[PDB]
């Protein structure tokens, strides 16, 4: 926001390197607890992963994206440098904590 | 007063367009299997093809995946050969088989595409008036209900 | 529908090289009075040349969204049905015709191809098997290679 | 029928440098009376750069 | 094609070849239409052995 | 790729390396560089050192 300096979040890339291509294949279906610019710290939903190109550079590989505006904001700005957790769910219903932020 | 103006520019564009009706083609490779006591001739098997609930869509076999033979305990492609490929969808095999954005997007979420068969198309072999055999028009279909309904499966 | 994404960028550069000559003549008239009365005319005249140069470097960027819109197909529609007897016999090469109907608008009636043919089909049972998934019906021709539309209404 | 609709986005910008150099030369003859018969003659000259 | 022009080959796998015989009619005449390889080939496969 | 990017020039061998195994970060000039050419044998050779 060229107004105020906040950088809200958009999304969240998680890097392909040469040892994560098959656990990063085995994860579908992240969900995130956020803080939301006017509600608080809350459970915004559970989605399935994106798929798209690392840092959208079309050389680089596709991998999972937490697309966050996609999840159960009321269209409110998710805040940085506050309180997130990404859960990755895996198919035997599984969560594991995989981003902590505070 | 007098002016002279020199210019030149240079443009750079990049586009993607996108159907959302028909926003990917599917190719399955498959493979048959025979595991009764008699061969088939002129295998066509009929498959669904399955995302979440939602049958994509359901292929009886084309000329290009007909098997001629398949004994029992064989397999169509035999051992040793590759899968073949199920990528058309009308009867000419001539158009491919689509899918939504929305499939798209479950798809590379990585959810998984099912095949189910769902009947299968063949022929046996008798004998006509001559020592020759002929396996067109002996479909098995005209027997499978009835031996079906009469018999045990073990 | 049809969904574009074209981005652009572009970089000018512009060399101006201008050139100016004025002339100018005047005459100026005083009258007055200090320690007695005064009077004056000036004429003057003056010639100005100037050249100026300027260069101007740009650059923009762009971002292009369409969207098209078929107000006669605006959409596909894929039906997973399921075929049942009731009856005392079986039924072979079962080949249903149905309508879709909306409102009181029947969108289509379409028989069965290749596609979506039950080889068998005995007394209580169903195509497909139990246990299996419903069966595709999402083509309106003859053989197979046609979607069925929507109106934008519909 | 088939319906569009396109909506677009532009960000420019431009930078310019200019330079100009000028020169003035003139001549003023004045006459008059003020306690006497007077008369002048002025010659300028001027040099302007702007950047 | 990328991994085409990257240097990869394709490979061609016959998987089945179809076709007929000749056979004598009720005439001294050749008739190989309706005369498939496929029916026999199951059946000589099964009471033979390949060299 | 067409050498140097000349339509008229045949296409040849490109390393490209944005898409290889960085963070997105740039490769340095002047620096370690090694490119090992592998063969269908998977036996490696270097054939571009700088340092």
């Amino acid at each position: 926001n060229p107004s105020t300096g906040n950088t809200y979040i958009n999304g969240m890339y998680f890097a392909p390197t040469q040892t994560n291509k098959e656990a990063l294949d085995y994860i579908q279906k992240y969900r995130v607890e956020a803080t939301l610019q006017y509600s608080g710290f809350k459970d915004i939903g559970t989605k399935d992963k994106e798929m798209r190109n690392y840092l959208g550079d079309p050389n680089q590989p596709k991998t999972n994206y937490v697309n966050l505006r996609s999840y159960f904001t009321g269209g409110e700005n998710i805040m940085t440098y506050k309180k997130l957790r990404i859960y990755a769910i895996t198919p035997d219903d599984r969560e594991l904590l995989v981003l902590s932020v505070d | 007063s007098t002016a002279v103006q020199d210019s030149n520019g240079e443009s750079w564009n990049t586009g993607l367009s996108i159907n959302k009706g028909e926003s990917a083609y599917i190719n399955a490779n498959v493979r048959y299997y025979n595991t009764g006591t008699a061969p088939m001739y002129k295998v066509t098997p009929t498959t669904n093809l399955v995302l979440d609930g939602d049958t994509l869509s359901t292929i009886k076999a084309q000329e290009n995946q007909i098997g001629n033979n398949l004994s029992p305990g064989d397999t169509y492609p035999k051992k040793g050969l590759s899968p073949l490929a199920l990528n058309t969808m009308d009867q000419f095999s001539s158009r491919l088989i689509p899918i939504n954005y929305d499939q798209l997007k479950k798809l590379d979420a990585g959810k998984q595409i099912k095949l189910e068969t769902t009947q299968v198309s063949g022929n046996f072999g008798t004998k006509n008036s001559s020592g020759q055999i002929v396996t067109e028009g002996n479909s098995w279909s005209d027997y499978i209900s009835q031996i079906d309904s009469i018999s045990a499966s073990i | 529908e049809h969904a574009s994404t074209d981005q652009g960028k572009t970089v000018s550069r512009a060399t101006t090289n201008s050139k100016t000559e004025s002339n100018t003549a005047g005459v100026s008239v005083n009258v007055g009075y200090q320690n007695g009365f005064t009077a004056n005319v000036t004429t003057n005249y003056s010639h100005t040349t100037d050249n100026s140069t300027a260069v101007q470097d740009s650059n923009g960027e762009s971002w292009n969204t369409g969207l098209s819109i078929n107000k006669g197909e605006s959409a596909y529609i894929n039906a997973n049905v399921r075929y049942y007897n009731t009856g005392t016999a079986p039924m072979y090469k079962v080949t249903p015709t149905t309508n879709l109907v909306l409102d009181g608008d029947t969108l289509s009636t379409i028989k069965a191809q290749e596609n979506q043919i039950g080889n068998n089909l005995s007394p209580g049972d169903t195509y497909p098997k139990k246990g299996l998934s419903p069966l595709a019906l999402n083509t309106m021709d003859q053989f197979s290679s046609r979607l069925i539309p929507i109106n934008y209404d519909q």
